[PDB]
């Protein structure tokens, strides 16, 4: 399925090794399928890899940061759409994770 | 014969003066800073919860008061049915759902 319009509207984002941001594809697509999607940026990195895919609907997913601000292209069965942010310094200050 | 009127009838602030031991219940007065560690069983990804795709906000006839005199309507558009809180980030105004 080769998706028709899609578009990225980002929610709170932070930037920590954890996977603190989170982000919502709203796609517009023509069959039932399992794209996947991934980022074309070397500070962003998304958790899930395949996704269902419907005729029309959105897709709630989550990345990890390095940047103060998510300024990232995320593509979807090829479309490519540039998620623009701002994402605040993380609340701690230790994780127990790389 | 000349005691005058006792510290429960003049101590400001609606202090209930009670004894035994000699204390001040219920004495409103200031604020107190207050940090909470809150579990993390309690909370859950954003891609749980309902994320909602766009709201719309129309208020009613309102009044400021003490009482919840004011009334407003959220037309929202999402993609699951789900259990939102809604707030009120504003310091003059509460809700009464939450």
């Amino acid at each position: 399925p080769t998706i028709l319009e899609v578009s990225c509207t980002v929610a709170d984002c932070i930037y920590s090794a954890d996977f603190g941001g989170s982000l919502t594809l709203q796609y517009k697509a023509d069959r039932e399928g399992h794209c996947p999607v991934h980022s074309h940026s070397t500070t962003a990195v998304l958790k899930e890899a395949t996704t269902h895919v419907t005729a029309v609907g959105s897709i709630t997913l989550h990345f990890s940061t390095s940047s103060p601000q998510a300024n990232f292209i995320v593509s979807l069965c090829g479309k490519k759409t540039t998620c623009n942010a701002e994402c605040k310094p993380p609340a701690d200050h230790i994780i127990g994770e790389p | 014969n000349n005691s005058g009127r006792p510290l429960q009838e003049t101590a400001p602030f609606g202090c209930k003066i009670e004894v035994e031991p000699l204390r001040a219940s219920n004495c409103a007065y200031g604020h107190i800073p207050i940090s909470i560690d809150i579990p993390d069983a309690a909370f859950v990804r954003s891609s749980e919860s309902p994320t909602i795709l766009e709201v719309s906000c129309t208020v009613a006839d309102c009044i400021y008061s003490a009482d919840f005199g004011g009334s407003l309507t959220l037309q929202y558009k999402a993609d699951r049915e789900g259990h939102c809180p809604v707030h009120s980030h504003s310091t003059t105004a509460v809700l009464k759902e939450a």
